[PDB]
């Protein structure tokens, strides 16, 4: 339940396939349009291990279908979200996430 | 039924007796020994009896007779009174010594406990249940101690206040129903300017004093003060406003109120219970006992902060009590939570209800994680 | 084990060096002698230049001592139920407290010199409201017993050495306008819990000492660990010491207030309790002899018992000789009208028998002799 | 719209500086969980934006600034401010390196002070803990009140510091110029939040030692120097900013303090080893110095022939110069220790103009000087800054008061110990919480490690000192105090408390002595304790007195009547909560009388022998309150314990209402078998009161008193009869169901054995017949019994071993001492 957006184009041949950290600088969105998250207000990139299942299911899938250097527009449903439950304090249950997320480096 | 009792329940206001004699004249002379004087409690405005069926009891002045209701003090318990002076009289009787016995002229039995125990006074609260006895132990000596002037003052009030109220209740309850329509009213007119004088009285009797004063003097008003609510609470007076606002809370708007009482009384019907809120919010204020009390009725309150007419009030009189009693934070559930909130979101952005919700989250340096959190969800992650 | 236990130089360092330190406070730490309660209040007793601003008011602006005690006054008045413990009101009390005393035949002219500094000294303190702020200390401590009322009174004692008349006034005349119940409240509850001699407790020390312990980390010879007999001796020396005191210079207009408070609205007698204190200690004591018939000779701790013991009944005496010479002929109805008779005679048959016992032999010279100037 | 607009739109200005409010409110008191959720709505970039916005409003500027510390310095902060007040210190070189005084030619007695906080401190303090805070991770599998709880939001703190201490040359530079337009709007909206966040870090120890002396040049250049520029300490600054210079000063008081404590240990270090090694050659030599000497030798062997603690002693026991003839160290070994005694109390300010030149005094001067520029109207501010001065003028007081929490640690276990602070962490932090069920979990893991800790039994004077056990304790007085009237929810964490205290009893002595001084404090808790199950209070207080001659001697009056005053309470009125779970009502609590019975039998009797004051003083208090004794041999009407005992027992056999008539609750009550049990162990109690035969031939005469009272109470008849009653015997049959009977709700041979003790401490054996009379109806079923079942199929259950421990504990050995 993910659908992607190209934003910035990078390479589009290096995929990121299981084995190496993928390193991205992101920024959610709520599906109202209210910023709540992003990598740059902290300034660090986020670098999350793949197929560990650290990170939403959706998120993860969307991580799979990019490219280096292709900045993209993501968007998890909430199934593919946090979902019934939603992350307390934070999100609420049932909304979909709009993610501006830029791989800029594979390690 | 007069009982002995010993303890912190003699502090309060229903132990103390005024000495009444039988001369209009000169009733503040000296006081003899053997001589007639009746004895009435101040909050009750009743007067010691020896009655047929209970003995021992209080009657209503409309029935002190003066044969029942007489009494003389002595030094002693044996058989012998001089005449009325209109002068102060010679000096006798001690304040904290000089051991009185009481004695039921007109019947000349003596007042003492009643020796039997039963399995209620086993091992519970040592009340000892006075009978007016043929002859009496020996141990039944009494000492005499002088309340402060300011809380004998202040208990003539409890009575002359509440029966205005059982009045005033008595008048709502029998208009409760029956429409008046365009007709005359149910019955006999309330007090309701005697009330809101009433109220305006008390309102400024428990204003809490100005910060500007000096600290000691402060916290004197705050001896004073403390004093006064609980021994108010300790006479029910919490107990009659509650039921005041519960009787008033029954009509929506003012003109629904006129369909059953009068258009006359319809104007007076804001403000006497923007009058009652002030007062519950004065009376509850500073003391964590009388603040505890609502642990048990936590939803009434909760019940009508949806009101419109009283709503600046009645939040004071939430802040207070959430201010003060941590325990009353371990009663709130989310319903109340979303109470609350929604009050946010239905009387704008009243920077008051935030330190209601700062009141939640801490109090009196403990932390709350059940509420916290509560807070947290309910209200942040929507954002708007 | 001591033939066959660890010697010394085979334990642990991280053990040795535990031990070392608490050996070591107690032999140099603890030892240690280091006065400077007179720099302290000789430094917060002056006024620092500020007479450059010369203000209006006379009001001499700068006290920091008076601000220490005015705020010490600010916490004593609050409305609280329970009155809770400071330890700087520990450590500030006792130095104030420590500062005022500062104490071969020598003469009378040289004599009235110290006692005029010593004067000059508790003026230094209670003009600047100490006096009133231990006054309230007592009122707040609700006669709940505890340190800080322990210092609070050594303070009390400290101000009020010599007999201080116009102190003793300064204290009248904050009760007279006060008019507050609460401090002979607290001071007839204080004096009420005040422990008196018991059997059980000695004879359950005495088997604890029949054991003859040893602990694990090493052992100790013959500790001193917690007494159950008159371990509040001193709070009971001091109290009325602070009472007699409070009397002292026959102050007839002091002594008739004790007997009764004429603006307070309930008054209460510290006299008639003072004697069923008195009372109390009678039993106890006399008990204590009642407890020596068959046991023909007084062991140790026996002796230090009634060393501290009768300390107490010697100090009562001398408080309530405070409170009747002068005369004040109120009071001595009141001790005519008093239970003291019958303690007198308790301690007549008391010191009657016992003064043979202690003269049956030379061991007990020394008991002998404080029995003696006790009654 | 531009937040610099609400300086002008008071209106909105107040609403939101509430809002700043509520965030540290819901924040407050490390809800770490919380405090992540926080970071959505507020980002470190906008945290770190509006720390240097000058244009922005007073109020808005020192909310945000304290938002910040809330959000990410509090945990930390508050754990850390503990552990400070304890000074663990390890044996390693780097600790042997710390010296009173830096290295210098300055005095003999004392060089120029150190400057606080600069240098090395080897004193334990745990890592901090932090978390990246990224929001987009998965939900993790774990479900609520189980996952580990989430640490701090991390945040960088080289480069906050870096930032701080560069906004603080700022105000430092901008104060000196005079300017109407200070930053924020006022003098104390500037300094105030600022020095708040400067504190904090100072407490969290980001600051390396550049950065120390920096902020000691700031506060005051020219008198922390080491060899408008103008520093804090004489702008004229209102009385709030004082408060918070205060906490600067006072925590640079602590770090010299510290650096003593360390000091110290350090010539512990060096000195202990010199002592032991001096002690060993003379050893060495006293075991060859018979060749000149004779049984003097005793008394120089009798230092060898002590305990260490006297050895040190008397090895210190040098100091006033009319003792030295015990000490047998070189002279200078013994100039050694007066020298660095001379050092110490030169850098405690002891003994030895208009330049300070050091902290103590220039503080000193500080505090003098604002108390004589005005009336200081701040009553925080009065008493901290009192508290200063008493810490500077009396340097070995305060030290003094900090010994009793320094100790000294091989380095081999320093990460067993921070796996012990840690806990210690987590325990210390649930004192200003709720309890919750996530809390619950954490303290049960929390203890669960420190039984695991070797340090914890290694090392149990460190424990003590620490006080952990205290710190525990509050935590079940708030949970019993919370509902103690109703019921207790979450008691698995109270039992497993009672559990570990327990426990920490039985380490020692000492330990078991210091939890001991807390008895009373526990018992009116124990009042709703009977309940649960497990471990309570009450069995705490128990364990807290098992078997120590000197402390049931020790043990107080008014404790014991508090104990019968509670059994009378429980012998009068039935058990509401059994009440409402369907049981059968009955006007007394078997149970909780039970238990208060089992806490005085070991009230009372110790090592195997009865304590006489104990035992009179109890059963005079059991006589005066008759009603302790239940329906049966209460007095006046009172039917005899032989009549009680048989219905009881049917009640126990026959259902519907032994209990509720609704084990299922691994706890179900058995009301025939509570009652039995209460009557076994009143009888058992009594037994144990018993005098000893020592004093009863003897015949002291109060002695034989208590022996009569209590003969006069159980009659023979009674004790025969129910020690001759009939037992449920295990059978083979029924396609082989080895029947056996519930030892919850069935007669058991423990209650039999109460009485024989009874009988035994009591009335004894004295004639031939009698014993055989007792023998034929009482003991020869149970031997024949046990004889018979003494079979592979049932030797092993539950009423075969009860018999076993029967026999061997209370008959066998009655018998065999009367076997003449």
């Amino acid at each position: 339940g993910v659908e992607i957006e190209t934003i910035s184009p990078g390479d589009g041949r290096t995929f990121p396939k299981k084995g190496q950290t993928c390193v991205v600088h992101y920024t959610g969105m709520l599906q109202n349009g209210k910023k709540f998250d992003s990598s740059r207000d902290r300034n660090k990139p986020f670098k999350f291990r793949i197929g560990k299942q650290e990170v939403i299911k959706g998120f993860e899938e969307g991580a799979a279908q990019m490219s280096l250097g292709q900045r993209a527009k993501l968007t998890c449903t909430p199934d593919v979200a946090y979902g019934a439950t939603g992350h307390p304090g934070v999100i609420p249950p049932n909304a979909t996430l709009i993610f501006d997320v830029e791989l800029l480096n594979l390690e | 039924l007069v009982y002995y009792e010993g303890g912190a329940v003699c502090t309060h206001a229903r132990s103390l007796w005024r000495l009444e004699p039988l001369r209009i004249s000169w009733s503040g002379s000296h006081l003899r020994w053997g001589q007639p004087l009746r004895i009435r409690h101040v909050t009750t405005g009743r007067y010691l009896a020896l009655t047929e069926d209970q003995g021992l009891v209080v009657v209503d002045a409309c029935k002190a007779h003066t044969k029942a209701t007489s009494f003389c003090f002595r030094v002693s318990k044996e058989k012998l009174p001089k005449r009325d002076v209109e002068g102060m009289g010679p000096p006798e009787i001690k304040y904290g010594e000089s051991l009185c016995f009481v004695q039921h002229v007109a019947s000349g039995l003596w007042l003492t406990y009643a020796a039997p125990d039963p399995k209620a006074l086993r091992l519970g609260v040592l009340k000892k249940k006075a009978i007016l006895h043929q002859e009496g132990h020996m141990d039944d000596a009494l000492f005499l101690t002088r309340c402060q002037q300011e809380e004998s003052q202040a208990a003539r009030m409890i009575h002359s206040t509440a029966g205005l109220y059982n009045q005033f209740i008595k008048g709502l309850d029998s208009f409760s129903g029956k429409p008046r329509g365009s007709g005359p009213p149910a019955g006999p007119a309330l007090p309701i300017e005697a009330v809101i004088l009433s109220l305006q009285d008390l309102i400024g009797y428990f204003e809490p004093p100005s910060e500007e004063l000096q600290h000691e003097e402060k916290q004197s008003k705050l001896r004073s003060l403390r004093n006064r609510q609980s021994l108010f609470q300790e006479e029910g007076m919490l107990s009659l406003v509650l039921n005041c606002i519960d009787r008033l809370n029954v009509y929506t708007t003012a003109a629904h109120f006129a369909e059953y009482a009068g258009e006359e009384a319809a104007e007076s019907w804001k403000e006497i219970v923007n009058l009652l809120y002030e007062l519950l919010a004065s009376l509850i204020r500073g003391n964590r006992a009388n603040c505890a009390l609502f642990s048990t009725n936590l939803d009434w309150v909760v019940s009508k902060l949806d009101r419109l007419e009283a709503s600046s009030g009645i939040l004071e009189v939430l802040y207070c009590v959430l201010i003060e009693s941590p325990e009353v934070l371990n009663i709130i559930q989310e319903n109340h939570i979303k109470s609350i909130i929604s009050l946010l979101d239905k009387h704008g952005r009243n920077h008051k209800v935030l330190d209601v919700l700062c009141s939640l989250c801490v109090c009196n340096g403990v932390a709350v994680r059940s509420n916290q959190d509560l807070i947290t969800e309910n209200l942040l992650p929507g954002r708007e | 084990a001591c033939f066959r236990m660890t010697p010394l130089y085979n334990l642990p360092t991280h053990r040795a060096c535990n031990m070392f330190l608490e050996s070591y406070k107690a032999a140099w730490i603890l030892t240690e002698d280091h006065s400077f309660e007179d720099r302290m209040i000789d430094d917060l007793s002056k006024a620092g230049e500020q007479e450059e601003e010369e203000e209006e008011v006379e009001e001499k602006k700068p006290d920091p001592l008076h601000q220490l005690v005015l705020h010490f006054s600010r916490t004593a008045l609050t409305e609280k139920s329970k009155l809770d413990e400071d330890y700087l009101y520990m450590a500030y009390a006792d130095i104030m407290a420590k500062s005022c005393h500062l104490e071969v035949e020598v003469s009378f002219e040289e004599k009235e010199m110290e006692k005029q500094r010593l004067l000059y000294q508790q003026s230094r303190l209670h003009t600047r409201g100490a006096a009133e702020m231990v006054l309230q200390m007592i009122s707040a401590c609700k006669g709940e017993t505890g340190a800080m009322v322990s210092s609070t009174l050594k303070l009390g004692i400290s101000i009020l050495n010599g007999g201080n008349a116009e102190v003793q006034q300064k204290m009248l005349d904050y009760l007279k306008d006060k008019k507050e119940v609460g401090f002979f409240q607290s001071i007839q509850a204080l004096m009420q819990t005040c422990s008196v001699l018991d059997l059980n407790a000695f004879e359950r020390q005495n088997k604890a000492e029949g054991l003859g312990m040893v602990n694990e980390d090493g052992t100790v010879i013959n500790r001193q660990n917690g007494e159950k007999v008159m371990a509040d001796d001193e709070f009971t020396q001091d109290l009325f010491r602070f009472l007699q005191l409070l009397c002292e210079g026959h102050n007839n207009d002091f002594q008739n207030y004790l007997r009764t408070q004429t603006g307070n609205t309930t008054t209460i007698n510290i006299i008639i309790c003072t004697v069923d204190y008195l009372l109390r200690l009678q039993e106890s004591i006399s008990d204590f002899y009642w407890y020596y018939s068959g046991k023909d000779v007084i062991e140790e701790q026996g002796k230090r018992n009634f060393s501290k013991a009768m300390s107490v009944a010697k100090q009562v005496f001398n408080s309530l000789t405070e409170y009747i010479q002068g005369p004040c002929t109120g009071n001595q109805q009141s001790l005519a009208h008093s239970r003291l008779w019958d303690a007198v005679v308790g301690f007549l048959h008391v010191f009657a028998h016992m003064m043979m016992k202690l003269a049956q032999d030379s061991s007990q010279i020394e008991l002998l002799k404080e029995l003696l100037d006790l009654q | 719209m531009d937040i610099l607009e609400l300086s002008e739109r008071l209106d909105l200005q107040r609403f939101h500086s509430h809002t700043l409010r509520l965030y540290r409110a819901v924040c407050a008191l490390g809800n770490n969980r919380v405090a992540h959720a926080l970071c959505s709505h507020v980002d470190q970039a906008q945290l770190l934006h509006a720390l240097e916005d000058a244009h922005l409003p007073g109020p808005l500027r020192a909310g945000y600034y304290d938002l910040l510390i809330s959000i990410h310095l509090e945990s930390a902060c508050r754990s850390r401010r503990s552990m400070l007040s304890e000074y663990i210190v390890p044996l390693t070189p780097e600790t042997r390196a710390i010296t009173l005084f830096p290295p210098g030619r300055k005095g003999g007695n004392a060089r120029r002070h150190g400057l606080p906080g600069v240098g090395v401190t080897t004193s334990l303090r745990p890592p901090h803990h932090f978390s990246p805070p990224c929001f987009v991770a998965a939900l993790p599998a774990a479900g609520v009140a189980e996952a580990p709880a989430r640490l701090s939001p991390a945040i960088p703190l080289e480069a906050l510091r870096d930032k701080a201490l560069r906004m603080l040359g700022e105000a430092v530079r901008d104060g000196g110029q005079h300017a109407r337009d200070p930053v924020g709007g006022s003098v104390e909206f500037q300094f105030v939040p600022v020095l708040k966040l400067v504190s904090t870090l100072l407490v969290m120890g980001i600051f390396g030692d550049e950065d120390v002396k920096q902020i000691l040049k700031m506060i005051e250049p020219e008198v922390f120097t080491e060899e408008l520029e103008e520093g804090l300490l004489q702008m004229k600054l209102p009385e709030s900013v004082k408060l918070q210079m205060c906490n600067l000063l006072e925590y640079f008081c602590d770090q010299e303090l510290q650096h003593r404590v360390e000091s110290l240990a350090a010539f512990a270090e060096r000195y202990v080893d010199k002592l032991q090694a001096n002690q060993r050659s003379r050893y060495a030599l006293l075991m060859r110095a018979f060749t000149m000497s004779a049984a003097e030798t005793a008394r120089r062997t009798r230092e060898f022939r002590s305990p260490p603690q006297e050895q040190i002693n008397m090895l210190l026991h040098f100091k006033d110069e009319a003792d030295e003839e015990d000490c047998p160290l070189p002279e200078d070994i013994r100039q050694d220790l007066q020298d660095f005694h001379q050092d110490l109390l030169a850098h405690c300010g002891i003994q030895l103009e208009k330049k300070p030149q050091s902290l103590q005094e220039l503080v000193s001067h500080m505090v003098v000087r604002w108390a004589q520029e005005d009336y200081v109207q701040s009553p925080e501010l009065v008493r901290a800054m009192f508290s200063l001065l008493h810490r500077q003028y009396d340097g070995l007081g305060e030290l003094l008061r900090a010994l009793p929490r320094a100790y000294t640690i091989s380095p081999s276990s320093v990460e067993d110990t921070m796996s012990l602070l840690e806990c210690l962490g987590q325990i210390r932090s649930l004192l200003i919480v709720q309890m919750g069920p996530q809390e619950e979990n954490l303290m049960i893991q929390s203890i669960g490690n420190i039984m695991n800790n070797k340090v914890f039994y290694q090392h149990p004077n460190l424990m003590r000192a620490l006080g952990m056990h205290e710190t525990v304790m509050e935590v079940m007085v708030n949970v019993l105090g919370g509902g103690e009237t109703k019921e207790i929810r979450f008691p698995k964490m109270v039992t497993s408390c009672c559990r570990f205290l327990c426990y920490f009893c039985r380490i020692s002595r000492q330990n078991q002595r210091s939890m001991f001084d807390h008895l009373s404090y526990l018992l009116e808790n124990s009042g709703i304790g009977l309940g649960m199950q497990g471990s309570t209070p009450l069995d705490v207080a128990a364990a807290s007195v098992i078997d120590n001659n000197e402390l049931a001697l020790a043990l107080q009056e008014q404790d014991l009547e508090k104990v019968v005053s509670y059994l009378a309470g429980c012998g009068l009125q039935s058990c509401p909560m059994l009440l409402a779970k369907g049981y059968p009502d009955i006007g007394w609590n078997p149970c909780g009388g039970e238990r208060y019975l089992d806490f005085l039998r070991f009230a009372v009797f110790v090592n195997g022998e009865s304590v006489e004051e104990n035992a009179n003083v109890v059963v005079r208090l059991l006589i005066r309150k008759p009603e302790c004794f239940g329906p049966a041999l209460r007095g006046e009407g009172g039917s005899g314990l032989l009549a009680a005992i048989e219905e009881a027992i049917r009640i126990s056999e026959d259902p519907a209402r032994d209990g509720p008539g609704v084990p299922p609750e691994e706890n179900r009550v058995h009301l025939g078998h509570a009652i039995m049990s209460f009557y076994a162990a009143l009888i058992d109690l009594l037994g144990r009161c018993a005098p000893e035969m020592h004093l009863i031939q003897a015949g002291k005469g109060e002695a034989l008193r208590i022996r009569a009272i209590l003969r006069s109470l159980v009659p023979l008849d009674d004790l025969v009869g129910i020690i001759s009653l009939p037992l449920q015997i295990p059978t083979l049959g029924k396609d082989g169901a080895l029947v056996q009977p519930k030892m919850s709700a069935s007669f058991v041979p423990d209650h039999k054995a109460s009485m024989v003790l009874f009988l035994d401490r009591v009335y004894g054996i004295e004639n031939q017949d009698f014993l055989l009379h007792v023998l034929d109806v009482g003991f020869l079923p149970d031997m024949r019994a046990a004889a018979s079942l003494d079979t592979a199929t049932f030797s092993t259950t539950e009423m075969a071993l009860a018999l076993n421990r029967y026999l061997c504990l209370a008959v066998l050995p009655l018998i065999t001492k009367c076997a003449p």
